[PDB]
């Protein structure tokens, strides 16, 4: 199914954010989930065990990945921001801006994941499109 | 190649080929069963590039190709650990045996759970795996 | 805006998994000759 064909990714990602641990900590499970575009509101949060264990990670994704839509948290923002093409720079102001994790060489890879080779237009529906191709 | 005569027993290399043949070709499954029963390792890597060359049906000379490109001399502890010292958090040499199994049957050529946790237990009958001697063990 | 705060989420968590990916990767072809041995020692 959709989901058992995802618990391999899901196993996968669970070894490298815990650095194949049992227990992964809180701010790691942030990313983990973030990472297949899951966002939780601030109830869900309070409801999470602090051990979070293999088998709870993997009831928790397969229950609340988008199977159709990913990355929808990526296209909500075209609600906001109708499908722009945004300049390669002011895409990169955007992250910036917003406190961010990625340094310039991971920006790259985002480029070298999205952009591919065009180095001119960008629209979210094709991040979004690219990334989920990259899961 | 001088790497395989030297490394195998030439009769058991003909003997196993006839334990396993079927008109007059052996199945790339077999010839990489043949191939460990002679002390050899192939991966997936050494099946396709057979593949790709005859097929999934190979004559006897095929079958000593693919022996040829099963030796990888170059394999030592050095060269087997890199997965697990990328795992390893504590820099302690060790990993526990649920650790190792997770990292054998998620990648590569993956172990299903029963191989890795066979393969574990003969190694040691304790949680905590010195990852260099499993290869070492492995090895020999 | 949460929804700007959710896209830069889920870009930078999904780079992230893709690091930690690409790292493993450079490692498989040794893990392959692990396996491979293992293989053999139990065949």
């Amino acid at each position: 199914s959709m989901a058992s064909d995802m618990e391999e990714k899901f196993r996968e990602a669970f070894i490298l954010f815990s650095s194949c641990s049992d227990h992964i900590e809180m701010y790691k499970f942030f990313e983990l989930m973030n990472s297949f575009g899951i966002i939780l509101t601030n109830d869900e949060k309070a409801a999470l065990p602090n051990d979070i264990n293999m088998d709870y990670w993997l009831n928790f994704a397969k229950k609340h990945y988008n199977y159709e839509q990913p990355f929808k948290h990526i296209n909500n923002v075209n609600e906001q921001n109708t499908n722009v093409q945004i300049k390669i720079d002011n895409f990169l102001g955007i992250m910036k801006a917003l406190d961010t994790r990625l340094t310039e060489s991971d920006l790259n890879i985002l480029l070298q994941i999205t952009n591919p080779e065009n180095k001119s237009t960008l629209n979210l529906k094709t991040v979004s499109q690219k990334l989920t191709e990259s899961i | 190649i001088q790497q395989l005569e030297e490394k195998v027993d030439e009769s058991d290399v003909r003997i196993y080929f006839n334990e396993k043949s079927s008109g007059g070709k052996i199945s790339i499954d077999n010839a990489s069963y043949n191939a460990r029963k002679l002390g050899l390792a192939p991966s997936s890597i050494d099946e396709k590039k057979i593949k790709e060359l005859y097929g999934d049906n190979l004559t006897y000379e095929q079958y000593l190709e693919y022996l040829s490109i099963c030796v990888h001399d170059k394999d030592n502890v050095e060269e087997l650990i890199k997965m697990f010292a990328h795992f390893d958090n504590n820099c302690t040499g060790y990993l526990t045996k649920s650790q190792m199994k997770n990292i054998l049957t998620t990648w590569g050529d993956a172990l299903t759970d029963q191989e890795a946790i066979d393969a574990l237990n003969a190694f040691s009958s304790e949680d905590n795996i010195d990852y260099k001697l499993f290869c070492e063990d492995i090895l020999q | 805006s949460v929804e700007w705060e959710n896209c830069v989420s889920v870009i930078e968590a999904a780079i992230l998994k893709h690091k930690y990916k690409q790292k493993v990767n450079k490692n498989i072809p040794s893990l392959l000759r692990v396996q491979a041995h293992i293989r053999k020692k139990m065949v």
